[PDB]
DNA sequence: TTAAGCAATTCGTAATCATGGTCATAG
DNA sequence: CTATGACCATGATTACGAATTGC
């Protein structure tokens, strides 16, 4: 954030984030000469990339989505087309845009609150009445569909434990609570999402019954 | 850059933040970020102080670690030895290497 | 293997022109109870729910529960290569991702198209059944003209259901206006009321909802406290078609 | 009230009952009672004359993304 | 307190549909003689005089010589929201600067009640001369619109020759010259060229397309001209009054 | 009262132009 | 009910202004 008049002369993203104060604190904000960090969230105002910028801690505590198409075509794509072309021809632009094309077809994500009360078939994604995990046409193949995804729960369990005990060694103590919300540590907010991945993947396997009793 | 100054006659001031911001071109200039880059590492505090005395002892150990880190950075980065050699080769005082540019020399 | 045959292809063309503007991709849940569909719109605001029951298909055969992924634009382009009197049969394998449509003229000319499907990773949502307290049954033409006529003034509309009738009001920079309707076969406006209602909804969604007007003569509007307004149509011994829209706060 | 909100804030930071910022308040009160360290019979007698209020029946930092 | 009714009310839709493409505003002079409108054009070539007598209405209460101003095209966009069988009612308070339109239905089940706000006006106003018009022609309006539109695809401005036996509508264009001749026909489809002395004049055919926007507005169209004067086209608004469009001639 | 200098590649952001698509009118 | 014309927007391309690095 440099001198304020050159950034008066033309609208930028970081200047817009800095000059927009917060409701919590109009006494801690970027000044002249420092660096402003931001990420770009997804919206439908395509004329302006200065209308989609947000503080990293604010998108942390308020959980706004990310514009994967912005990061795909505006951040990544053109440096790669600088580097990868001179070794080959223009079939190399088509090779990386086709290596995108085999891999672009896999995406993951008022009225939106009135959902749930049923879940889609784990095999073929068909919404249906009742809580059972398998579909009646894909009911036979179920031992393989249980086998699949318990090796995913197994790998999320292994990632929870390596992270939440690293904070205990970076903190010093093994007997008291961790309080470190250090925004420059990758440890923070990577220890926050595995709790939710595990929360979700544990509940998907309770679609299947229990492997035994527990009150004996 | 726009800074305040406070007057002390006889004594010399060396904020390590200004030395980093003048010499080095980095990505973040927080104490955590430069302590990781060189070495390798408000509302909660108000209830660690309105509590008991072992909480206040924990607060004091945290504050003493904070007050110790810039000494280690000053002696490890060879700051002061290079400032003394710069003042001996150029012939300007030791307060001008934190306030001025490359014209007075 | 799936194979259906239906004599009135016009019903199929009306339902496919209900949806080709609001939706771009869908998944058909083919079952042994019929052909059922749920989807959200592209704007993530409104819900569609379409049911074609199994009986009304005059030759049905479904072996196993399927799920087909259809681009609705290409299908809407295919179903306009079929005149309004033809007899439509659908042919699908249980191992394939390509659908067959055969149109049979009622006179020397038969036509057959193959369309490539797509695999999609969508999630299916639904609705719970509660009793909406304001129940309107009104002519569809009047509702289409009322929405289209209030549309030029401003973009919101307030629905005001009172005892004898309902009253729609709308404002804008060139002024405001309302339209009344009162209790008095299908040109009547039957109004059941327990608690009065007043709510606000945007007009672009309503002018999307009134695109499927040739499917029936009357339209059913259901309201309650703070729930999404329901617009409901019935298709004769085939099933129904419902849109869902949430009120403004 | 306003004196009952400092007794609970004092029970929450005494180190001789446990390291408690992940669980409820009454669970930690019963955990110490099982081991019988010395729970006092006043941090119980305000968790009974209230319903499920989130500013009595919750730890101090039950916000705060730690 | 102005409060007036019109049962066969499609005529108001019909006049403002032929009003809004010409001019953007109107000076509505409500007198006890009824509803009147003298207004110039925007290009300083033409003029509209609308007269609506009270005896062409149904039910009437006029207590004020109101002199208001209407932005026409927004009023036309509001008038597009009512059918043609529907009854048109106007209400006006002499202190409340708004127009309250009430559209009744012929089956009375759909009620409309619209409101358009007012804006101030200081419009210019000139008087028409009264004189002798050397050629007055009674014509079908649809045939007249058909003929001038048939001439619109040749050129831009029309030359007219008005004489005893026939009348001569000629024009040039980028494809050459053309002209159509008419004669009297020996009640709505009857024509008559009443003539004293033959003349020749120049007029703008595009303003004839603008004037034929009132094609469904009467039984017959009247075309009144003389030497070097504004052509007055007349659409006799049946049982109501009349609309006269003046066009100052060309040089 | 004090300040090291300039050349830029380069990419982003904004504005303008072109092209089609949709809606409304008129025949 | 279709066909034609007009309007409106939307998308793409080109030109200019700005953080960092090469000297
Ligand atoms: S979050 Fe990162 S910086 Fe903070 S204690 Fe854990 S490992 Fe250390
Ligand atoms: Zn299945």
């Amino acid at each position: 954030l440099t001198r304020a008049a050159s950034d008066y002369a033309g609208k930028q993203a970081h200047v817009e984030l800095a000059e927009r104060m917060r409701k919590r604190d109009p006494g801690s904000a970027p000044s002249l000469g420092d660096r402003v960090p931001y990420v770009i969230i997804s919206a439908a105002k395509g004329v302006a990339a200065y209308m989609k910028s947000e503080d990293p801690l604010f998108v942390l505590e308020h959980s706004l989505p990310i514009d994967t198409q912005y990061y795909l075509e505006q951040q990544l794509a053109k440096p790669l087309l600088r580097i990868f072309e001179p070794i080959l021809g223009e079939g190399r632009a088509e090779a990386v845009l086709l290596r995108g094309d085999h891999t672009r077809c896999k995406t993951v994500l008022g009225l939106l609150a009135f959902a749930k009360r049923r879940n889609c078939c784990i095999g073929c994604r068909t919404v249906l009445s009742h809580q059972g995990a398998v579909c009646e046409f894909c009911q036979p193949r179920e031992s393989e569909l249980y086998q699949k995804e318990v090796s995913h729960l197994n790998a999320l369990e292994e990632r929870f434990s390596r992270l939440w005990t690293q904070c205990q060694r970076c903190q010093g103590s093994l007997h008291e609570d961790v309080i470190c919300t250090s925004r420059d540590c990758p440890i923070f907010y990577m220890r926050k999402k595995v709790r939710k991945d595990l929360e979700d993947q544990e509940q998907l396997l309770r679609r299947f019954g229990p492997p035994g009793p527990e009150a004996w | 850059r726009d800074t305040k100054v406070v007057s002390m006659v006889g004594r010399v001031q060396m904020d390590m933040l200004q030395v980093l911001l003048r010499e080095y071109k980095l990505r973040s200039y927080t104490l955590n970020a430069v302590s990781f880059h060189f070495l390798g590492e408000h509302s909660i505090i108000t209830d660690l102080q309105n509590g008991n005395d072992q909480t206040r002892r924990r607060l004091a150990v945290y504050c003493l670690k904070d007050a110790y880190l810039p000494l280690r950075l000053l002696e490890r980065l060879m700051v002061l030895v290079n400032a003394v050699e710069m003042a001996r080769v150029t012939g300007v005082p030791l307060s001008y290497l934190l306030s001025r540019g490359q014209q007075v020399k | 293997m799936f194979e259906a045959r239906l004599v009135q292809g016009s019903i199929l063309k009306k339902v496919l022109e209900a949806l080709k503007d609001l939706i771009n991709e869908a998944c058909w849940d083919i079952s042994s109870s019929g052909v059922n569909l749920q989807s959200m719109d592209s704007s993530h605001v409104s819900l569609v729910q379409l049911t074609l029951r199994s009986e009304g298909f005059d030759t049905y055969r479904c072996d196993r529960n399927l799920a087909m992924g259809v681009n609705l634009t290409s299908m809407s382009k295919i179903l306009k290569c079929a005149g309004n009197e033809d007899i439509i049969t659908l042919r699908a394998e249980d191992n394939a991702d390509t659908l067959a449509l055969v149109f049979e003229a009622p006179n020397e000319k038969v036509s057959d198209y193959e369309m490539k499907l797509m695999d999609l990773d969508v999630e299916q949502l639904g609705i719970p059944e509660q009793e909406y307290s304001c129940v309107v049954k009104m002519p569809s033409g009047e509702f289409a003209r009322i929405c289209r006529d209030l549309s030029h003034i401003g973009d919101a509309v307030v629905i005001s259901c009172a005892k004898d009738g309902v009253k729609f009001s709308a404002s804008g920079e060139l002024g405001n206006g309302n339209i009344k309707l009162s209790q008095t076969e299908e040109e009547a406006v039957t109004i059941e009321m327990n608690e009065p209602v007043q709510l606000t909804f945007a007009l672009r969604y309503l002018n999307f909802f009134t695109k499927a007007t040739p499917l029936s003569s009357t339209v059913t509007l259901s309201m309650s406290a703070d729930v999404p307004l329901v617009v409901e149509y019935k298709i004769a011994d085939m099933g129904h078609l419902k849109y869902y829209l949430a009120p403004k706060i | 009230e306003e004196a009952e909100l400092e007794l609970l804030r004092q029970f929450d930071l005494a180190w001789q009952y446990g390291p408690c910022t992940g669980i409820t308040r009454l669970q930690r009160w019963c955990r110490a009672k099982q081991m019988g360290l010395e729970p006092p019979p006043e941090v119980w007698q305000v968790l009974k004359t209230h319903p499920g209020d989130p500013r009595f029946q919750c730890s101090l930092w039950h916000l705060y993304p730690l």
